[PDB]
RNA sequence: AGUAGCUGGUUCCCUCCAAAGUUUCCCUCAGGAUAGCUGGCGCUCUCCGCAGUUUUAUCCGGUAAAGCGAAUGAUUAGAGGUCUUGGGGCCGAAACGAUCUCAACCUAUUCUCAAACUUUAAAUGGGUAAGAAGCCCGGCUCGCUGGUGUGGAGCCGGGCGUGGAAUGCGAGUGCCUAGUGGGCCACUUUUGGUAAGCAGAACUGGCGCUGCGGGAUGAACCGAACGCCGGGUUAAGGCGCC
RNA sequence: UUAAUUAAAACAAAGCAUCGCGAAGGCCCGCGGCGGGUGUUGACGCGAUGUGAUUUCUGCCCAGUGCUCUGAAUGUCAAAGUGAAGAAAUUCAAUGAAGCGCGGGUAAACGGCGGGAGUAACUAUGACUCUCUUAAGGUAGCCAAAUGCCUCGUCAUCUAA
RNA sequence: ACAGUGCCAGGUGGGGAGUUUGACUGGGGCGGUACACCUGUCAAACGGUAACGCAGGUGUCCUAAGGCGAGCUCAGGGAGGACAGAAACCUCCCGUGGAGCAGAAGGGCAAAAGCUCGCUUGAUCUUGAUUUUCAGUACGAAUACAGACCGUGAAAGCGGGGCCUCACGAUCCUUCUGACCUUUUGGGUUUUAAGCAGGAGGUGUCAGAAAAGUUACCACAGGGAUAACUGGCUUGUGGCGGCCAAGCGUUCAUAGCGACGUCGCUUUUUGAUCCUUCGAUGUCGGCUCUUCCUAUCAUUGUGAAGCAGAAUUCACCAAGCG
RNA sequence: GUCUCCGUAGUGUAGCGGUUAUCACGUUCGCCUAACACGCGAAAGGUCCUCGGUUCGAAACCGGGCGGAAACACCA
RNA sequence: GUCUACGGCCAUACCACCCUGAACGCGCCCGAUCUCGUCUGAUCUCGGAAGCUAAGCAGGGUCGGGCCUGGUUAGUACUUGGAUGGGAGACCGCCUGGGAAUACCGGGUGCUGUAGGCUU
């Protein structure tokens, strides 16, 4: 069997990217992370304490405790058949601010904005995305040049 | 001493080198890989043949130790112990193991180093052979021989590069003319147009 | 005698069964666990709120 | 290990950091008027052999070394046991190390 | 009527639902407890929510492949330098004087490699988001934070429904609970082994619990899953005769 | 002698040799006693072992394990008794039966009884020598023996084999 | 005045009694520990994932090797300098870590996490939350905080052990520490004793019995979950047979052989496995008797020889008869 | 095969993490003797089996090889 | 055009060598009384202002090494899902989708925030 050790398997996920070690810039120190902020965890080998386990690299929680250098993450964790709500305390080296709800929140705008322009044109707007729908009918021009012929080449054996 | 090689020809196991894991591997049976002229200039043989696996298979170190001899002693009966240069390019670099039985039985079945092969995939040069022009025959003749050493399948391919250097020989004439190739022994070094404008000097002058 | 060690084999069909539920989700969550001295503070603005009610 | 035989650490009844004697704690030795003793002789009387287990399968080699601390608060003098990891072999004040030394 | 974690047996019908041989602990390994898998009783709603699916965004990864004129490790061949060292020589009065010659060294190349190597780096895959529990305004509380009426959190009032990807589907929740806890097989991946109808894993599907058409025959293959019937048509397989 | 698969080389035996005991004793029975057997006995006896007629002999070892003998000279050592502290419970101390430790004896008590190297004027052996070594280092005998793996040992006899 | 007897106490006591004499395991035993842990790999790019799989480590060590601050920069190399040389010490230069950081390995680390100094005891006191194993229990270890006391620094800060991943232990009992603590039963004082909270003494079979053999005189309940025959799969080993052709054969590869290699076949060897049989399939050898195979020793008919004859050798059809 | 153990002058052997690598025999030199032996006074001589590693320092401590010697291999 | 102080991203910024640097800066530089630290005022600390861009630093250059980014490698290698496909096997082809990495060839060689200077 294998053993139970916090760090097993870990030789590649927690080491630092290639020709990326030493100093950890701080500009991850400034980051301003509130109470409903999703961030991406992922550990980094260079911070020892508050080091996420193995099991939350590469998943995303909602922070719901800030405290001086850490934040408390809620990130589902499933574990055989029940996903339970697991609330880890990490250092924020080894979070980030999600991306994934950045496009939804610019949607928001973009449609609060043109809900309330249509509005006030009369007129209606597509709100809802679509997905993409199969191509239209076009004309393809041959400007008098006939289509190069493509046949397959003989076989050589270029051992 | 050994077992029959239709007990390791196939590649079951991930590949199993000599290192500081496994210790104790006896030495290989083929330890020339280079014979003949292999001082010959790049253009005294512009003539390659190739021994090309056809198949996925393990080659053990004394089929290539013996196909090396086989196919050595052809090209010196009719080519002369200096037209030609033979290379193997294989190296047996996969341990086969042992489970010596007589009683545990299959109980710590895990074997000791008994052999090393050389994993050799299709498409994949066994050994090469270079000499003059004149000698396409002998180079054949040579490599057919060579072909009864080893288990499956394997094809004779008298190659379009000049000697053992990756340019085609329809145009490495001119190459070596234009100075884009420079003579390096066995082999040429390719110039580019590129690097320190004195080493463009140095070639012009 | 000798038998099986371990098998997750089967496993996912049972988890399968009555589904692998997410976890449920209420708009309020809980403060256990949240700073005790931010919640202390917490507690001592709602506990005067009340002060300002005439204002609101 | 080697300790040092004081150390200025927190006293609970003080309620601040004090200077402490440090000394090895030693088990005291038994009573026979213990509740469990008591107990004991009574069920070890008469017939019937041993009637409680007598642990044979030591395995541990060291123990876990108490420290006793005192204060020397001369008004106070509370004490506290205050326990470190195992160790083969603890001295109490030993000679401190040296660097960049000849060692004959 | 000793005990038996062990062998044997355990008595009417129909109807509905329907398993497990796996997790952890146990002087535990022919056994239990435990979670999972089942059944029963319902109840709270409904006529928004959810999903063994994709889409769109957004992260995660170090396998396949590849690389070794990139690090570590292993490894073949020549070539050019060379006094910075050695062996052969070799002319000597002899020295780093001369003369070669073969090695070690250095420099560009070159053949071949890695489960416990790696700069690169897939496919399949794992999280998250895709709204009303949202958004945007005005105010109030604070013992927290503080150059600042700053910040942060909470609370109160108000305004916004094109319910903000596709597709499908009614959901949520609580008690009590039996049997099981010997499995085995196949595609693909995969460890040991010469190999085994061998031993051991991953994924999914099976047999076990299951008939039926085909593979003459057959637990698992191929097709297809079953109330009692008539007609039609098929699948996989077939159409000399049986 | 194993009734009913073993008749024997097993058991017994005479002979031999040890051991305990002089009776308030040895050995043994018995829940019990002024109990009982040996014993209606008394060392040429009774009790307990080993070997196994005769013949010839029975080597060395008391380190081990046993058995046994000496003991205030004397470490440890229970209860009781003695002394001190205390309100007492209690604590402490001094003292110190056997037995163990300590020292002798004992193998017809259980048992035990080596290794390496060199060396004689051909070769081989090696009487001889050096060396490590235990409590002795297997003596007189005897042997491929019912005991020797290698092993169907090697030589001779017995056979055509 | 002892024998002796009664009752206590110490010794002896397989004469006798009762009981135990682990588990995993390619049968069991012997051997190992895969029984509690940790690193890399297996492992199939989330996590998880087995074997008596592979390569290793663990039961410790540290008054500093803990904490803070400052200052420095390491391995190696090149070139120089009395004795001095391969290697002593001094100087300059290059040096991405090729060193060091207690230990196994992996990760991490350069005005530092390393080296050297100065000061110190955050290795202290305290309540909850969380993570890892997980049943979402315990322990262990670890993570964010909160409250005290402190250290350090000019300060920001950092520190409640060791840069991270291991380094450890329930109930009952005993022992110590703590309080102007509770109880000590009709009340009061005082010893004692018991409570309450926190440490330690240990269970390594590491969620934690107190434990030696032998049975051929043996017993019962079972087991084809499991060994000793046959049979079955496999064929390493055994046996038999090809292919290439370096050589042997005075000459001459192939009359006859044949290295280095390599491809098969067989189930009259031994293994490996454990599918059938443990409410029983009689376990070696001989004797007797029938039958079948051919991989042919003889005989019939043949081809080839390094076949003069004779004898012999190789090959073919071939198992009728021996 | 599993388990345990051992390699030190020419021979047999000690070595209680820092030795001028112990002891005896042996060999070489000088006395003694007419000469040998015995005896007396001196001297030399260890690839600490080999590779690697921790250690300030390894013959010693820890791994891998190379030789070697014991103990087991039972139930059928 | 550009610098200084403090920065963010952290080589398009590094490394090597060469050329040029107006003004202000930053420096080299000159001393050791004081503060402070050294075997040594070299460093560190402090007090300065004779000299110089020699150096650091800035800008530029090199058929430069590196690095960054494209092309080729290549719809190749690999790969999801399918077949009563092939083949004794080893393995391979096809169907439905995804889709790399060297060598080799080209291009580029810091951007920028706050505050404060210089530059008719
Ligand atoms: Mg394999
Ligand atoms: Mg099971
Ligand atoms: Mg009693
Ligand atoms: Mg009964
Ligand atoms: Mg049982
Ligand atoms: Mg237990
Ligand atoms: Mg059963
Ligand atoms: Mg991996
Ligand atoms: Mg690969
Ligand atoms: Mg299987
Ligand atoms: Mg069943
Ligand atoms: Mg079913
Ligand atoms: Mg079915
Ligand atoms: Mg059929
Ligand atoms: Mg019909
Ligand atoms: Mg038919
Ligand atoms: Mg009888
Ligand atoms: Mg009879
Ligand atoms: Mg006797
Ligand atoms: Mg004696
Ligand atoms: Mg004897
Ligand atoms: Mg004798
Ligand atoms: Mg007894
Ligand atoms: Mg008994
Ligand atoms: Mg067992
Ligand atoms: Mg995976
Ligand atoms: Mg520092
Ligand atoms: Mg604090
Ligand atoms: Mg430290
Ligand atoms: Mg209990
Ligand atoms: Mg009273
Ligand atoms: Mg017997
Ligand atoms: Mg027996
Ligand atoms: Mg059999
Ligand atoms: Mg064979
Ligand atoms: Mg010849
Ligand atoms: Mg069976
Ligand atoms: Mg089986
Ligand atoms: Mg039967
Ligand atoms: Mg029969
Ligand atoms: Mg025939
Ligand atoms: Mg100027
Ligand atoms: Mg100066
Ligand atoms: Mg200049
Ligand atoms: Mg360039
Ligand atoms: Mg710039
Ligand atoms: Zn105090």
């Amino acid at each position: 069997t294998n053993t139970k050790g916090k760090r097993r398997g870990t030789r590649y996920m927690f080491s630092r990217p290639f020709r990326k070690h030493g100093v950890v810039p701080l500009a991850t120190y400034m980051r301003i992370y509130k109470k409903g902020d999703i961030v991406d965890i992922k550990g980094m080998g260079t911070v020892q304490k508050g080091m996420p386990h193995k099991c939350y690299h590469g998943k995303t929680g909602r922070v719901y405790n800030v405290t001086q250098h850490a934040v408390g993450i809620v990130v589902n964790k499933q574990v055989k058949g029940k996903i339970l709500a697991k609330r880890i305390n990490v250092r924020i080296e080894h979070i980030k601010h999600s991306k994934s709800r950045d496009s939804f929140l610019k949607r928001v705008k973009e449609n609060d904005q043109k809900k309330k322009e249509a509005k006030e044109k009369g007129t209606w707007v597509q709100l809802k995305r679509q997905p993409a729908p199969p191509r239209e009918a076009h004309f393809v021009r041959t400007n008098g040049k006939e289509p190069e012929l493509l046949e397959p080449i003989p076989y050589e054996f270029m051992a | 001493g050994r077992r029959p090689a239709r007990c390791y020809r196939y590649c079951k196991n991930k590949p199993y080198p000599k290192s500081r894991f496994c210790r104790g591997v006896p030495d290989a049976k083929i330890r020339i890989f280079d014979l003949g002229r292999k001082k010959a200039k790049v253009d005294e043989f512009p003539l390659c043949g190739h021994m090309v696996s056809d198949e996925y298979e393990q080659l053990s170190s004394e089929a290539l130790e013996a196909a090396r001899i086989c196919a050595n002693k052809y090209m010196v009966k009719s080519c002369g112990k200096d037209g030609f240069h033979i290379r193997v390019r294989l190296h047996p670099f996969h341990v086969i193991r042992i489970n010596k039985m007589l009683q545990t039985g299959m109980r710590g079945a895990f074997g000791k180093p008994q052999g090393t092969v050389a994993r050799v995939h299709i498409g994949q040069v066994i050994m090469s052979i270079r000499t003059k022009l004149q000698n396409k025959e002998h180079v054949v003749e040579a490599l057919r021989r060579a072909k009864f050493k080893f288990p499956g399948r394997q094809k004779i391919h008298i190659s379009k590069k000049w000697g053992f250097t990756k340019f085609n020989a329809d145009e490495f004439e001119d190459m070596v003319a234009e100075k884009r190739l420079i003579p390096d022994g066995c082999g040429v070094k390719y110039i580019p147009n590129r690097g320190p404008l004195d080493k463009w000097r140095a070639l012009h002058s | 005698a000798k038998s099986k060690n371990h098998t997750t084999h089967n496993q996912s069909r049972k988890w399968h069964r009555n589904g692998i539920k997410k976890p449920r989700s209420q708009r309020y969550e809980s403060l256990k666990g949240v700073d005790p001295k931010f919640l202390r503070n917490m507690r001592f603005a709602k506990k005067h709120n009340k002060k300002g009610l005439k204002k609101m | 290990v080697n300790v040092p035989k004081t150390r200025r650490t927190f006293c609970k009844k003080c309620g601040k950091h004090q200077p402490h004697k440090v000394t090895q704690y030693k088990k005291g030795k038994d009573s026979l008027y213990a509740q469990g003793k008591r107990r004991y002789d009574r069920k070890q009387s008469g017939y019937g052999g041993q009637t409680k287990p007598i642990f044979r399968k030591k395995a541990k080699t060291t123990k876990k070394i108490v420290l006793r601390l005192e204060c020397v608060e001369p008004n106070c003098r509370s004490k506290r046991m205050l326990a470190i990891k195992r160790c083969k072999h603890f001295e109490l004040g030993g000679d401190k190390k040296r660097k960049g030394q000849v060692i004959q």
